[PDB]
């Protein structure tokens, strides 16, 4: 069935960069949109980025546009979210979501800054 | 007598147009673009594509109502643009319709192994058996569907038209049921599937135009309706109304499907609560998939029936004028319909679908219809301003040069704007000069008023495009951009096909042809 596992998040120095890898399962990664979601302990969910199922167009939220790069690997069926410039604003748990909207949500991972 | 029977009716034209259009529409919706764009974005892309197709259909309807004739864009290009350019427009249109029908049949056959749902009946000696050549990869397939469709078309215009009407009405009813079910389910779940984070139109008009670029080829059915103009009792009234109602119904259906079923197909597949199963129990998507496959297959069959009824008409017009042997001209004394030309086109399409794969047939189809549209646009511009018959005495020549300049400028700026491989420094100059000459030509064209002899061409009355100075130019620009966007893969094949056409023309068609012999 459709299942999403992601890794890469962890403690990093302020102003650094990160890449989060979200591995698909039970379906080719090409056939659905893939989004990313955020949520700090004191806030509700916050959409991050959204690749396009067919073709490789990407869109980002206002607070993060340009900073993050979302890519995809059709061979390994993995979706990568690259953080070029981090700041404490983004300190939160990260999720990767399938479908045009938030239909399925991954297990999750945590990222923090120092 | 040797005359086509004017037995068709406005409802029958609407049915033909809607079926032929909906087939390609469902072919696209099953394709890659459907999941490329969001639901609402896909719907507005279909809306813009429908607006552009209406820009083309206004010219089609005007030229068909004023001078109705089975030649379609061939006949029109032959009167305004002149001979030669017609033989290239008509030849390209023939290739386009033939390869559309062949691709539709080749796609239908494997999925139609059983009644519906893609099940297999395990036939013998009709299944796909690759040719065991030493280095040959062809995979011949059952192409009997083309033979049955050709037999239907050869059986008359009312009989084939009635069968097409039955199939397309069944398709439209199942599509309406399919939309009602989708809307009921969405309202039951409160449209929760459309809580899009990025929001609708996530890529802005940039995407809505990018999507509409590939969604434009879903409205390619009105040209067939024009091709069947001779069968209409009073084409002056029906043809424009029929074409309009067909592009309206198709646009509405596409937007509805795109917002209710397509934009939510991911939702029904991914969401763990599975509203389809929760609403219909264990069966769940299994019956929904069956219904969607039924609708798609009915639409594809309707378009397969519709497509092959244009080429015989084009061939009949060509032979009647003289660019093809009289073998294509004569009609059945009993059925009052091209039977020899229809049989030839049917056997050609059958062979093409038998040998070439669908993935190969789809790589050659798109170019003909765009050229037909561009030709018909230039034709309204030339028949409403400088009709080729009969304040300023130089008005005719200045108008002709102005039209030539708008035809050159559209090409220039549509190839500049669609050529990112060129460096920006000369790209800016070329686009600017093309644009300025286009603007100047448009200003001159508007300054010179419409020729009043336009009251004479064809028959008086009929439909006339809304904005003759700007709408046809917009249609030309759109079609030229679409043509240039098409990759070289389809262009090489259409070039060799047109070369074959020019060979036939120079060896026979120029030496023997009415109005030139
Ligand atoms: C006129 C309109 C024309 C266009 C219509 C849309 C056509 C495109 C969508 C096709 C469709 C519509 C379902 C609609 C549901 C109800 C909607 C409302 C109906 C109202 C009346 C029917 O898909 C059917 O199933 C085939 C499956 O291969 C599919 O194949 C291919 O065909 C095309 C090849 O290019 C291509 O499009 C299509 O995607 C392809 O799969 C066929 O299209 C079709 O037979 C999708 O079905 C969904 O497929 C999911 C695949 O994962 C499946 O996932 C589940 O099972 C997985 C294990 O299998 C498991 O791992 C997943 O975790 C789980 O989630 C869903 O259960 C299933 O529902
Ligand atoms: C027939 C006509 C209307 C088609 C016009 C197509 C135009 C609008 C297309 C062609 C190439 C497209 C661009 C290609 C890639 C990208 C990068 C992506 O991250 C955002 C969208 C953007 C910037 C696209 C916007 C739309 C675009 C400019």
């Amino acid at each position: 069935q459709v299942q999403l596992v992601e890794s890469g998040g962890g403690l990093v120095q302020a102003g650094g960069s990160l890449r989060l890898s979200c591995a698909a399962s039970g379906f080719p990664v090409n056939m659905y949109w893939m989004h990313w979601y955020r949520q700090a302990p004191g806030k509700e969910r916050e959409w991050v980025a959204a690749i396009q199922s067919y073709g490789q167009w990407t869109a980002y939220a206002d607070s993060v546009k340009g900073r993050f790069t979302i890519s995809r690997d059709n061979a390994k069926n993995t979706v990568y979210l690259q953080m070029n410039s981090l700041k404490p604003e983004d300190t939160a748990v990260y999720y990767c979501a399938v479908g045009v909207g938030g239909y399925y949500l991954g297990q999750g991972t945590q990222v923090t800054v120092s | 007598p040797h005359q086509l029977a004017k037995k068709l009716s406005a409802v029958d034209l609407v049915a033909i147009g809607v079926g032929t259009t909906i087939g390609a529409g469902v072919y696209i919706l099953v394709g890659t673009v459907a999941r490329e764009h969001t639901g609402p974005a896909l719907a507005v892309s279909f809306f813009i594509a429908g607006v552009a197709a209406a820009l083309s259909a206004c010219c089609y309807a005007e030229l068909a109502s004023r001078c109705p004739s089975a030649g379609s864009a061939y006949h029109y290009a032959y009167i305004c643009l002149g001979e030669g350019i017609a033989w290239l427009v008509g030849w390209a249109l023939v290739l386009d319709y033939t390869i559309g029908g062949s691709a539709i049949a080749r796609g239908i056959t494997p999925n139609l192994a059983s009644f519906f749902g893609g099940l297999d009946n395990l036939p013998v000696f009709l299944a796909r058996q690759t040719i065991p050549g030493v280095g040959i990869v062809v995979d011949p397939c059952a192409a009997l569907l083309i033979m049955i469709v050709t037999i239907l078309l050869c059986f008359g215009i009312k009989e084939s038209s009635t069968v097409q009407a039955i199939v397309t009405s069944v398709n439209v009813c199942t599509l309406v049921f399919i939309i009602v079910v989708g809307g009921y389910l969405a309202c039951k779940t409160g449209w929760v599937g459309y809580d899009l984070p990025s929001g609708y139109f996530p890529f802005g008009l940039n995407g809505i135009l990018a999507g509409s670029a590939v969604v434009f080829f879903s409205y390619i059915g009105f040209d067939t309706v024009t091709s069947t103009a001779e069968e209409v009792k009073n084409p002056q009234r029906d043809l424009p109304l029929g074409i309009g109602i067909a592009l309206l119904i198709c646009c509405i259906l596409y937007m509805l499907l795109s917002v209710v079923i397509v934009g939510l197909v991911p939702y029904y597949s991914l969401n763990p609560d599975t509203p389809i199963s929760s609403a219909f129990g264990d069966s769940g998507m299994q019956w929904a998939a069956y219904i969607l496959t039924t609708g798609a297959i009915t639409a594809l069959c309707a378009s397969l029936l519709g497509s092959l009824l244009a080429q015989p008409r084009i061939f009949m017009a060509m032979a009647r004028d003289g660019l093809l042997p009289a073998f294509f001209s004569e009609i059945s004394p009993r059925t009052q319909v091209p039977v020899k030309s229809t049989i030839a086109i049917g056997v050609l399409a059958a062979a093409l679908a038998f040998f070439m794969d669908v993935a190969q047939l789809s790589e050659m189809v798109s170019v003909g219809t765009l050229m037909a549209f561009t030709a018909v646009a230039v034709c309204v511009l030339v028949l409403r301003y400088v009709p080729p018959d009969g304040y300023f005495g130089k008005r005719r020549k200045i108008a002709a040069w102005s039209i030539a300049l708008v035809c050159i400028g559209v090409l220039g700026l549509a190839s500049a704007a669609s050529a990112e491989r060129l460096p920006s420094f000369p790209r800016f100059t070329i686009c600017g000069v093309s644009a300025v000459i286009l603007l100047g030509s448009l200003i001159t064209l508007g300054y010179i008023d419409e020729d009043e002899e336009r009251h004479n061409f064809g028959h008086k009355g009929g439909f006339l495009c809304p904005f003759v100075p700007y709408l046809p130019v917009l249609c030309i620009l759109i079609n030229t951009y679409l043509i240039i966007n098409i990759g070289a893969g389809t262009w090489i094949r259409v070039l060799i096909w047109l070369l074959i056409g020019s060979m036939i023309y120079i060896f026979y068609g120029r030496s023997h042809s009415l109005l030139n012999n």
